[PDB]
RNA sequence: AUGGGCGCAGUGUCAUUGACGCUGACGGUACAGGCGUAU
């Protein structure tokens, strides 16, 4: 009920397994096994306006397993787009995901996000992420061990979806 | 107010160079103290000449008629 | 630094770092790595340019290196890659040695090769514009060349 | 009026927690003072 299908890229296991499984259980996964293909977790919120549903595919970030790849993106509702602030390379992969997700998905909510910006060791600088600018892409620096920012992508998702913008969530 | 105070007053607020030291420690404080003995000397100097100094011609040399001679300059041409 | 064991190490080890390196280096999932991959390749091959690894590493041939790395080379890629064309591992061997001054254009060579490991090529060279390539790879090595001389 | 190389305080460039300065509301509350000198 009241469920988006919502589509999770970056690369596999560096954050988008390690997100997912932190929202699911609240557990920072330390070990880092490579996200085999697409993973498809229900995961619940409850805001100021009742239950809300996310059908998270956090897809598999390693050519050798994306499997399906574009295929998963089919209906996708919204999109959130991964890459990890110490290492550029993860970052200028984040056009190549954004192309093939509007080629799939031409008019959906983005969310670029910058995970663990915990690890002081950050490369991609702040001042550089700006690719969201001309895209139009919601930005976040998150990270999924200390939880900085852990929930502003879900709710600007949950208030773009439902189209509250003051929409809030709650604890149960 | 009167002269000899505010003279009196500038010269006892400069402490001298301190002679201790080595000898080219000691000149270059004395050189840098002269050099603001000579700064100083000239303010005693232009507070002695008077209290105002200036008149205030040299705004209207600078902006009032570099103003008006554009103030006359302004043209219509329509519009 | 250490030149007494520099030979001995170079006769050890050499061969198998380059096939753990290449190995590395063909895997998609090392991609962000290249620079350092770029980084030491360059810097081994020039080693073996100017001759500072002075024994042979073929016991049974006593030849200067270079001629048996790239033998060597081209069999372990053939060997691994046996749908590729001769030439173009002949080609990107010579960039590789051609290509060892620059690092970015030295990246690039890696990253074309790499494009060209993904697809079963025929004998259908036209779309490789092996010529282009071999041409822009004679002008690389040529101002290496200059470069290394005006030293 | 002059600014040296480092006391490190913000950092721009690249191979970006490494290197050159600029720059930092800095390690500096420091240091340099023509080549006898009365400019």
């Amino acid at each position: 009920q009241v469920q988006f299908k919502l589509v999770l890229v970056g690369d596999g296991g560096t954050g988008k397994t390690t997100f997912v499984k932190r929202h699911l259980t609240g557990e920072f996964e330390k070990k880092y096994v490579a996200t085999l293909g697409v993973e498809v977790h229900p995961l619940v919120f409850h805001t100021n306006r009742g239950p809300i549903k996310f059908n998270v595919w956090d897809t598999a970030g390693l050519e050798k397993f994306g499997g399906l790849r574009d295929g998963y993106y089919i209906q996708a509702q919204c999109a959130i787009i991964m890459f990890d602030v110490t290492s550029r390379v993860t970052y200028k992969n984040v056009p190549n995901w954004h192309r093939d997700l509007v080629r799939v998905c031409e008019n959906i909510p983005i969310v670029l996000c910058g995970n663990k910006v915990d690890i002081k060791d950050r490369k991609v600088k702040a001042k550089s992420i700006v690719f969201h600018r001309k895209k139009n892409l919601q930005y976040y620096d998150i990270s999924a061990k200390s939880n900085y920012n852990f929930e502003k992508p879900f709710l600007w998702l949950a208030r773009k979806l439902i189209g509250d913008p003051n929409l809030e969530f709650v604890a149960m | 107010l009167k002269a000899v105070r505010l003279i009196k007053f500038l010269y006892q607020s400069n402490p001298p160079p301190n002679p201790e030291g080595t000898r080219q420690a000691r000149r270059n404080r004395r050189r840098r103290w002269r050099a603001r003995q000579r700064q100083i000397h000239s303010i005693s100097e232009r507070i002695r000449s008077t209290y105002l100094g200036r008149s205030a011609e040299p705004v209207p040399l600078q902006t009032v008629d570099e103003m008006t001679k554009k103030f006359g300059t302004l043209t219509i041409d329509c519009n | 630094q250490e030149e007494a064991a520099a030979q001995s190490f170079y006769q050890t080890y050499f061969c198998d770092i380059l096939q753990h390196i290449f190995s590395v280096v063909t895997d998609t999932s090392h991609t962000a790595g290249l620079t350092m991959h770029a980084s030491i390749l360059a810097y081994m091959f020039n080693l073996v340019e100017e001759g500072k690894i002075s024994t042979s590493l073929n016991p049974g041939n006593p030849v200067n290196n270079q001629i048996f790395l790239q033998e060597y080379v081209a069999n372990l890629l053939k060997s691994a890659f046996p749908h590729l064309q001769d030439a173009q591992v002949k080609l990107f061997v010579t960039g590789l040695f051609s290509l060892n001054q620059d690092i970015p254009a030295f990246k690039e060579h890696l990253r074309d090769f790499l494009v060209q490991i993904k697809e079963f090529a025929g004998e259908d060279t036209s779309d490789l514009f092996l010529e282009e390539r071999e041409i822009a790879l004679r002008q690389a090595d040529e101002e290496k060349h200059k470069r290394q001389m005006s030293v």
